[PDB]
């Protein structure tokens, strides 16, 4: 569950309740009431209360169910908005013992639709926790022998062992190879690009063949391996993916005349 | 909260903050007319939708011939045994399935959820 | 009454449709064999599904026991209309 | 022949389009088949796709070009509860994109300058949108000058019925309902 | 062999598409020939051995005296060689068959 | 139309109409498909 | 719906429906709308009587016909989109009786329930005991049967 | 912080002595496997304004053959890198006289830097890797399967064997990671084993262009 919270794409939006922009022109005579409990806390020694300080007020409120679910901090999360935007944020926030949970930030363009297009853009953009372009990931312990971890046992015999194993919506297959704990050698993704952009040609090759082994047996037919390994091979014989289309195929250094009877049949003949 | 409109002129009001004075005001812009603001928030947003539907719902759905009807649960008010019930309709929420109901009665606008 | 907890990964919609095909689909499993089992040595079905040439289990149970479930989509069948199958069911009905 | 109904406002949702809502209406006196179309934007504002007019026009400079200058009424026939601030959140940037044009007469120009051809003088490119909007935009509701208001009722309730799909307080219609269709 | 072969096949699946049914043959060659499992054999184990080894050599898919072409021949008849060695064993030769 | 031309050499070897090389031996064991049967290795499963 | 039945000044041409939920009421006289019959069912009970089933058993020689069952205010036709508002009783002998009740607000009823099919698929035998796709084949094939 | 950085640099370093071992590199064998602790011991723990500035991470290695010809490889101190750093490097490189070299980049590299690296090609050749790339030995990965360079006097065996043209071999692009994880150039032939379910073993020759 570990690795599953460090491996999923959050953005600040999951976890935020809802927000409001107020007008608190002052520092210490604030609009909210429960504020001026922390707001004291805060200014009574002031950080950084010494240039001036903006009327103006953004205020995000953190659902706790979110919040306690991803084992997030208000300190990261603070950490992380003051990093990634730099100092031109003061950000403010509460103890955990504050039952509604308010993360108080505060800074041409107008102040109000200045906070407001950084409101639009910490919502959609944050990337808190994980992963970018990983949707969601399941955790699940396999009953198929071919994602089962078999080993072999000092008698020599084959055991099999049940390992949670994750599957992701969406693929980016190098940073999560990079990831501390993941198995390097036994990850591997669906995506033909991604293992050629990742691993080479061989690769591509192998996992093209598993890919068309497993649509071809799903249904309970059986092809024999000559022909599936053919087909990859002829795919991946000049060293890059030459899809069976009529860009891959006519990109062939062959005889117009064959390229003329597939596909491009005047344009190929006009060419040569 | 929501929109107010000038006087003078029925057009937006919108905000703008007296520099010399930190002080909010609104001010419609094809004009020269002002207030100083009582709307201390001038932007929310309910991300999450914690909200339930009983204000969007209303009592003339009890005239529909088409919707289920149980004597089990009565209403609060009058205690009428038949209240017509339904499901949501908000698509975003963390449920989905909770029944809204309404008094069927012709003089009893009341609504209730479990 | 908001009593069905939802599983990981699965919406409550996701999940309650689950169960209820689950539900379905082991009816529907036990009464074909209940059906299967009733079959005599005599019985022509049998005859024919045992030898291979033509038919099939499910053949036999959708004749003698259950038709079984209709599916559009891969999914249950859906409200063409606006909460409802046909006009002869009530709003929200997902029952069988 | 089965076809699509007409003066009916549909609204559906394509997939790669520009727009995440498109409403419509096939609008008959008859006749060869008016479209006006009256979509949302994706990343939100609101734009229609008027006949005989090259390009999108905002909504508020359609409904001041009809003769509303004030937003007030504009909204007036877009929102019909002014209690309810998620429409007035929805609505605010499509007003705030049209601010530009205030007089109903900058309105007629802008609209006359998109048209088939700019007019060859002020008084021709103004009169030109004028016909277009009396003639070609919602025969159905009328075509005598006294119309406009309803028709600006009806540009508004087109415009509701898009906000409503946009907030999901309504279901998007579905195209092979057997009652949509003649 | 053993070794190789687990290298080659994990999760131990030991069905594998080969050209000719070795079981088949020597079930074949047990009823053409009238074998009585009951009864000992006359067949020397040194024999099998030397069968075995005669016969790898005469299944050739790469013709060739060169290192290159030993070395394509060994990959293209290791799996074929393996199974024909377990399958003729000379224990299993002279126990079971 | 992609395979049309891929074709079996003198040399036992795989070559597409320019004869360039796809695959040294057909199958990468030079057996004809329509010969072969399943069988069981018997010696990669049994214990030590 | 009164005047409607009544044929007074709304021909029974025109559909209205009436959607609660988003307050509105719509009409249609618009042509090319496909619409059935229907029988009018009042609280449990249908309209049609047992006098209306003589008269119409009597119909040569009385020039009483289903035009007069429609002035009668006892059938009335039905198009796609106003049955969304429709609850639909499919028998009256076996749903309009009271049970463990599924519904009581029944306000119509099929005439019968075979008169879903179509002129090729009527003549079926004992459509309801074969697969979809054979009574597909055979409406599709009774239009080449020989005759 | 401190500590993912530090991870992140031995991870580096240790796939590092990985490719330079592949290549033919003497590299002893305490230098591939170093613990995390010996490494951090070594190079004195948190590299931020401490003891492992990245300048501290370069590595001289020798070859087997000859120790005239010698590997660097840099880890430059600079998120990108630019014409400045590599020409330094290859002053330095000069002074050194020694002829390969690797850069290990944080994020990446100017085009014109690139376009400079390849201009040195006939003097002095450089390669770029990106951090990611080393994080993980692409070659333990089930996939991918043994990868062999061969010499000249094996390739002119091989097309005298099967009397082959070098086109007529398949192919395998230069910017193929395993081609640049063994520093293979355009010409060079290389031989990958695999094994097979119907044969065995089964070895493929792929030429680099
Ligand atoms: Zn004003
Ligand atoms: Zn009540």
């Amino acid at each position: 569950k570990d690795i599953l919270c460090r491996l999923e794409h959050t953005t600040l939006r999951k976890v935020t309740a809802n927000t409001a922009i107020y007008y608190d022109p002052n520092p210490q005579s604030t609009v909210v009431a429960e504020d001026q409990e922390w707001v004291n806390v805060y200014y009574e020694m002031p950080d950084f209360d010494v240039a001036r300080i903006s009327p103006w007020l953004l205020r995000v409120e953190l659902d706790r169910k979110h919040m306690t679910d991803r084992k997030l901090t208000m300190e990261q999360i603070a950490e992380k908005i003051n990093a990634g935007f730099g100092d031109d944020l003061n950000c403010i926030f509460n103890d955990d013992n504050a039952e509604k949970l308010v993360l108080r930030i505060r800074i041409k363009m107008d102040d109000d639709v200045f906070l407001r297009c950084i409101e639009s853009n910490m919502l959609t953009d944050m990337t808190l926790q994980g992963i970018e372009q990983i949707s969601k990931v399941y955790m699940h312990l396999p009953q198929t022998d071919n994602k089962k971890k078999i080993i072999i046992t000092e008698d020599g015999e084959f055991k099999a062992l049940q390992e949670w194993i994750l599957e992701t919506d969406g693929v980016s297959l190098m940073r999560v190879l990079s990831e501390k704990d993941v198995d390097p050698v036994r990850t591997t993704s669906n995506d033909i690009v991604e293992i050629f952009t990742v691993l080479g040609i061989e690769a591509v090759r192998k996992a093209l063949e598993r890919e068309l082994y497993h649509v071809i047996s799903f249904d309970g037919s059986y092809v024999n391996y000559r022909h599936l390994a053919l087909l990859c091979d002829t795919m991946t014989c000049r060293g890059h993916l030459m899809a069976i289309t009529r860009h891959g195929v006519n990109r062939q250094d062959t005889g117009p005349l064959m390229k003329c009877s597939f596909e491009e049949t005047v344009d190929v003949l006009m060419e040569a | 909260v929501g929109i107010r409109f000038c006087q003078e002129c029925n057009n937006m009001l919108y905000p703008k903050e007296d520099k010399e004075n930190r002080i909010l005001l609104y001010a419609c812009r094809n004009c020269d007319y002002q207030q100083e603001a009582d709307n201390s928030c001038i932007y929310v947003n309910k991300i999450t939708h914690e909200v339930d539907e009983l204000t969007q719902i209303i009592a003339d759905v009890s005239q529909d011939p088409t919707l289920p009807r149980t004597e089990d649960h009565p209403c609060q008010k009058c205690g009428h045994k038949e209240a017509v019930f339904f499901q949501s309709h908000s698509a975003r929420a963390e449920d989905a399935m909770r029944l809204y109901y309404v008094c069927t009665a012709p003089h009893c606008g009341h609504r209730w959820t479990e | 009454n908001n009593e069905l907890e939802p599983t990981p990964g699965n919406t409550l919609r996701q999940t309650f449709e689950n169960q209820v095909n689950r539900i379905l689909n082991d009816a529907r499993d036990k009464t074909g064999s209940s059906a299967q089992k009733s079959l005599s040595e005599y019985n022509n079905f049998k005859s024919m599904v045992v030898s291979g040439a033509k038919g099939s289990k499910i053949n036999i149970s959708q004749v003698i026991a259950v038709v079984g479930q209709q599916n559009v989509e891969g999914k249950r069948i859906p409200f063409g209309f606006k909460h409802r199958t046909l006009p002869h069911f009530i709003k929200d009905d997902y029952g069988p | 022949q089965e076809k699509m109904a007409t003066n009916t406002v549909y609204v559906f949702a394509k997939k790669d389009s520009k727009y995440a809502y498109t409403g419509e209406c096939r609008s008959c006196l008859s006749r060869p088949t008016s479209t006006i179309w009256v979509s949302m934007l994706a990343r939100q504002r609101i734009v229609a796709t008027l006949p005989y007019i090259k390009q999108e026009v905002p909504i508020i400079i359609v409904f001041r070009a009809l003769g509303f200058v004030s937003d007030r009424d504009i909204l007036e026939h877009i929102i019909y509860d002014f209690e309810d601030p998620e429409m007035m959140e929805m609505v605010k940037p499509s007003l705030d994109e049209a601010f530009v044009i205030q007089e109903q007469n900058v309105a007629l120009n802008f609209i006359g300058s998109r048209g088939a051809k700019p007019g060859v003088t002020k008084e021709k490119r103004i009169k030109y949108a004028k016909e277009v909007l009396q003639k070609e935009m919602l025969p159905h509701v009328g075509v005598s000058d006294f119309c406009e208001t309803k028709k600006a009722y009806f540009l508004g309730y087109m415009v509701h019925r898009l906000l409503l799909a946009a907030l999901g307080r309504r279901e998007l219609d579905d195209r092979d309902h057997y009652g949509n269709k003649r | 062999d053993r070794e190789v072969l687990r290298v080659i096949f994990p999760t131990g699946d030991s069905k594998v598409v080969l050209p000719c049914n070795l079981l088949r043959m020597i079930w074949n060659a047990q009823k053409i020939f009238h074998i009585n499992p009951r009864l000992p054999s006359d067949l020397h184990p040194i024999k099998v051995v030397e069968g075995v080894k005669e016969l790898s050599k005469k299944l050739v898919i790469v013709n060739g005296d060169d290192p290159l072409s030993r070395q394509a021949q060994e990959n293209a008849t290791l799996l074929f060689n393996i199974h024909l060695r377990s399958t003729l064993c000379s224990r299993r030769m002279a126990e079971e068959f | 139309k992609s395979m049309e031309s891929v074709m079996v050499k003198y040399d036992a070897t795989v070559r597409n109409s320019i004869n360039q090389v796809v695959q040294l031996r057909y199958g990468e064991d030079g057996l004809a498909g329509e010969s072969v049967e399943f069988q069981n290795l018997a010696t990669l499963k049994p214990s030590n | 719906r009164k005047l409607r039945r009544q044929m007074d000044i709304i021909v029974s041409e025109v559909s209205m429906i009436r959607d609660i939920r988003e307050r509105e009421i719509r009409i249609y006289t618009d042509a090319g709308r496909i619409c059935r019959p229907l029988l009018i069912v009042e609280k449990q009970k249908l309209l049609l009587k047992k006098r209306h089933i003589d008269q119409l058993k009597e119909r040569e020689y009385n020039n009483y016909s289903w035009q007069d069952l429609v002035a009668s205010g006892v059938v009335e036709y039905i198009d796609t989109l106003e049955e969304e508002t429709v609850m639909l009783a499919m028998t009256p002998d076996d749903l309009q009786e009271k049970e463990v009740a599924y519904c009581s607000t029944y306000t119509h009823c099929e005439i019968h329930p075979s008169m879903i099919l179509g002129v090729c698929a009527s003549i079926i035998p004992f459509p309801d005991h074969n697969q979809s796709p054979r009574n597909t084949y055979q409406s599709a094939m009774g239009k080449q049967a020989m005759g | 912080d401190d500590e993912e950085e530090t991870y992140r640099l031995w991870k580096i370093r240790k796939t590092i002595m990985q490719l330079c071992h592949d290549r033919g590199y003497l590299v002893t064998q305490d230098e591939l496997d170093q613990t995390l602790e010996e490494f951090k011991a070594q190079s004195g723990d948190k590299p931020s304004e401490g003891r492992p500035r990245r300048t501290d991470l370069t590595v001289l290695v020798a070859h087997n053959d000859d120790p005239t010809d010698q590997m660097f490889v840099f880890f430059p101190e600079e998120p990108k890198v630019g014409i400045k750093t590599i020409k330094v490097y290859c002053q330095r490189m000069q002074e050194e006289n020694i002829t390969r070299a690797l850069i290990v980049v944080q994020q990446g590299m100017t085009p014109s830097a690139k376009q400079s690296l390849v201009d040195m090609a006939p003097k002095y050749i450089l390669e770029q890797f990106l951090q990611q790339e080393l994080l993980i030995n692409i070659t333990e990965h089930e996939l991918v399967p043994e990868h062999v360079v061969m010499t000249k006097e094996e390739v002119t065996e091989l097309l005298a064997r099967y009397k082959l043209r070098e086109n007529q071999l398949p192919r395998i692009q230069a910017g193929d990671p395993v081609a640049r994880y063994f520093g293979i150039k355009r010409g060079q032939v290389v031989k990958i084993i695999r094994p097979s379910e119907t044969a065995g073993r089964y070895i493929t020759y792929r030429l680099v262009q």
